[PDB]
């Protein structure tokens, strides 16, 4: 009925229909801590709801209260739940509910509550209609906002929508081919659809990650991609990949680039490959060079993996201490 | 800024 | 050498640490060159007002800031009514990594407090009359931790702590975060956290949950909040965190997470980003850079030889400078990054991760790193609970002569 920021707005206190009702002011004991120094609105609203809530009073009045005590304070959690119990107890319509969750939501699209609201609500209702065009609203304003992929993956899993997500997907790596969040989406997509494992896909994929590479070469959603599909079965598994990427050492260098190169050599080191010692050296050159200027943010990082690969496979790792 | 629950 | 510069982001090399956007620019690569123009201002002030630079921790300011806090807040905090336990953690712990005492006026206020926030069927609330939330629960746990006097883990029912837990714990080991509410890796660490300090941890408690958090570590090494959902700093702090709780890091792959968390800290500005191409933020330096800790001790106690055995593996210089000089605010408590209000949260995890970049212990191997002036120097910081490493050992064997409730 009245609206928070309505200039007509009304204190609770001040209002007929709530007469009846004795607000009930925060037990904060006589010495209080972190003590909040509300505004006359908030602890207004607050003083009423613990009241409804004391009482346990399921009614349309205090429904609307809900509203205002969510308006001031979103994550207080003990409200929702109670707007929930009265959803229930007065048999609210529930589409008129999401109206007015995806409106909070589109003005609060970071908060936990409100999207476990919704997806309450899409449960209750069993009906995901609305969901995958509304996240597309809210993933338009912040693209990478974490609530809402995460609110898309249940969707689309729960209710098998899977059919036009890789095609969302690529429409949002066009505009940002820098977005993990639509990488992530990739490969959630395609992992729960046809797998890595059939080889015209996982080809697929791989030329598609090289082509963006190329594009932007410093580009790391790439590279962790391309990693991330290859690294279970086992990177040297794959020889042409090793001269692929030397191929772009000189036009597309990156530290990105080097880095790759000894996660080959290392899973190469592993799955003992020839030459088990100009592979090593090959990796040791690669891992100071990083750790001294391509990307000495990692010194520590690379120094260490120089030294595992030299701890287990310099040719002396295998020979005896007598020797 | 950021938020934990 | 005279003309050798001391501080890492100030070095003309450190130059060649800019974004190359490859001249194809996006939404990110924008707003990732918008920060490092502002951070390369603040690194370069110094010569730009021809003066020395001096790191300092506005030790003082900060003090004041959340000796103020502790007591009363302004409606600015209106948004966090609902999270007052972790008002009183963020700032006991500053206050504890500051080193300051705390009288015990505010020990047994806080004790009061936390007792009225407790509910009569378990576990803690954002405040008075609030229901019970695994978030302000684990807060108010760490808190009382931090206080340490038998007053304080007197509070905390255990009976009921457990009995709550259960009433949370999913089929697939899972934890709700509250009644009806939301399902992430938070909860896991906050119930492990809760159990082990207060020795509540019964055989099935954690059934499964090892295996649902394995489930959450994804194609990027790190963790995310769900099983499919991308990796993030805050996720794979409390999924690592909670495995090493439970004894059970080893079901992850602490190789592609060692190389993802590694990779989060960002080449100019030193600080970390909270996911792949997103921005820096301060409070990563202690849910990113806080895994090496974890890391460290996983490996090491797998035999890792490669292991150093005087620094953690990322560059805690780095760290530090960007949290000196990037994340303090002039009249006291620190921020996100440049441009950014201060807030308790921030101050609380900007710290944080400033004693971790300070403070290396692999057992009997003890390293210190101190930028800028020594007293900038913290208490040191447990890498699971983020409470003092004395009140954790104290705590614990506290209620260790406590017996499981139930038996
Ligand atoms: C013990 C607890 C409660 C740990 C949680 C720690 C964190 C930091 C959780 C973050 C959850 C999250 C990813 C929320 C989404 O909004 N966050 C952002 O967008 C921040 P960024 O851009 O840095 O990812
Ligand atoms: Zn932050």
């Amino acid at each position: 009925f009245l609206s928070l920021d309505s200039p007509t707005y009304v204190l609770y206190r001040d209002r007929a229909e709530w007469a009846d009702i004795d607000p009930v002011p925060q037990n904060d004991g006589p010495s209080p801590v972190v003590q909040i120094i509300y505004s006359e609105k908030f602890r207004d609203v607050y003083d009423y709801f613990r009241a409804v809530l004391q009482r346990d009073e399921r009614s349309e009045r205090a429904f609307k209260l809900t509203r205002d005590a969510i308006e001031l304070n979103a994550a207080n959690y003990t409200v929702w739940h109670f707007r929930r119990v009265l959803l229930r107890s007065l048999q609210k319509d529930l589409q008129e509910e999401m109206n007015y969750i995806i409106a909070i939501i589109e003005e609060q699209p970071k908060n936990y509550q409100v999207w476990h609201h919704r997806r309450v609500l899409v449960e209750w209702l069993k009906d995901p209609s609305q969901e995958l065009e509304f996240i597309a609203d809210i993933l338009n304003q912040d693209a990478k906002n974490y609530h809402a992929w995460q609110h898309r993956q249940w969707v689309i899993q729960e209710f098998r929508l899977w059919d036009n997500e890789l095609q969302y997907v690529d429409q949002l790596l066009k505009e940002d081919v820098r977005n993990n969040s639509v990488w992530n989406q990739r490969h959630f997509v395609i992992s729960n659809t046809t797998g890595y494992s059939d080889r015209a896909v996982l080809e697929r994929e791989v030329q598609y990650t090289l082509e963006m590479i190329k594009l932007v070469p410093h580009n790391e959603s790439a590279w962790n991609y391309l990693k991330g599909i290859l690294q279970d079965r086992g990177l040297s598994r794959y020889p042409n990949l090793l001269n692929q990427l030397l191929d772009l050492q000189p036009s597309h260098s990156s530290p990105y680039l080097i880095a790759f190169l000894v996660d080959i050599y290392e899973d190469m080191l592993e799955n003992q490959c020839d030459n088990k010692e100009d592979i090593l050296n090959k990796a040791l050159e690669l891992c100071e060079i990083l750790a001294k200027e391509k990307d000495t943010i990692r010194k520590e990082y690379w120094r260490y993996i120089g030294r595992s690969l030299q701890s287990k496979h310099s040719r002396e790792s295998d020979i005896p201490a007598s020797v | 800024g950021c938020v934990l629950s | 050498p005279v003309w050798s510069e001391p501080l890492y982001s100030l070095r003309p090399e450190h130059a060649r640490e800019r974004l190359q956007d490859d001249s194809v620019e996006t939404v990110t690569s924008i707003e990732q060159a918008k920060v490092e123009e502002k951070i390369q201002e603040v690194f370069s002030s110094y010569k730009f007002n021809h003066l020395v630079p001096r790191l300092v921790l506005q030790r003082e300011k900060h003090f004041h800031y959340l000796k103020r806090g502790l007591r009363q807040l302004t409606d600015a905090y209106e948004c966090l009514d609902a999270s007052r336990p972790w008002l009183c953690y963020w700032i006991l712990h500053s206050l504890e990594l500051l080193d300051e005492p705390i009288p015990q006026i505010v020990a047994t206020d806080v004790c009061q407090f936390l007792e009225l926030c407790q509910s009569p069927d378990g576990g803690f609330g954002g405040g008075p009359g609030q229901y019970p939330h695994l978030a302000p629960t684990y807060a108010a746990v760490n808190a009382l931790c931090i206080i340490g006097t038998e007053e304080a883990y007197n509070v905390i029912n255990r009976e009921k702590l457990l009995q709550y837990l259960y009433s949370l714990k999913q089929p697939d080991g899972s934890f709700l975060m509250h009644v009806g509410g939301e399902v992430d890796v938070r909860s896991a660490y906050c119930a492990a956290s809760v159990a082990s300090l207060t020795n509540i941890i019964t055989p099935d408690l954690f059934e499964g949950t090892a295996e649902w958090i394995a489930r959450c570590q994804n194609w990027e090494g790190g963790i995310g909040g769900v099983p499919g959902m991308e990796a993030h700093g805050g996720y794979t702090f409390c999924g690592l965190a909670a495995l090493v709780i439970l004894k059970k890091e080893r079901s992850l792959n602490l190789k592609s997470l060692l190389q993802w968390v590694t990779s989060r800290q960002m080449r100019f500005e030193g600080g970390f980003q909270g996911r792949c191409n997103k921005l820096v933020d301060g409070c990563y330096s202690f849910w990113q850079a806080g895994l090496l800790p974890l890391l460290h001790r996983a490996l090491h106690a797998q035999g890792d030889p490669a292991l150093s055995m005087s620094h953690w593996m990322f560059h805690q210089q780095a760290l530090q400078e960007y949290i000196l000089m990037c994340c303090q605010c002039p009249a006291g408590g620190l921020l996100d990054k440049p441009g950014k209000s201060r807030d308790f949260y921030h101050t609380c995890y900007c710290l944080s991760g400033l004693s971790i970049a300070q403070h290396f212990g692999s057992g009997a191997m003890l390293h210190d790193v101190v930028m800028g002036v020594p007293e900038n120097v913290l208490q040191p910081t447990h890498p699971v609970y983020n409470i003092g490493p004395d009140k954790v050992i104290q705590a614990t064997t506290h209620f260790l002569q406590k017996p499981v409730p139930g038996f």
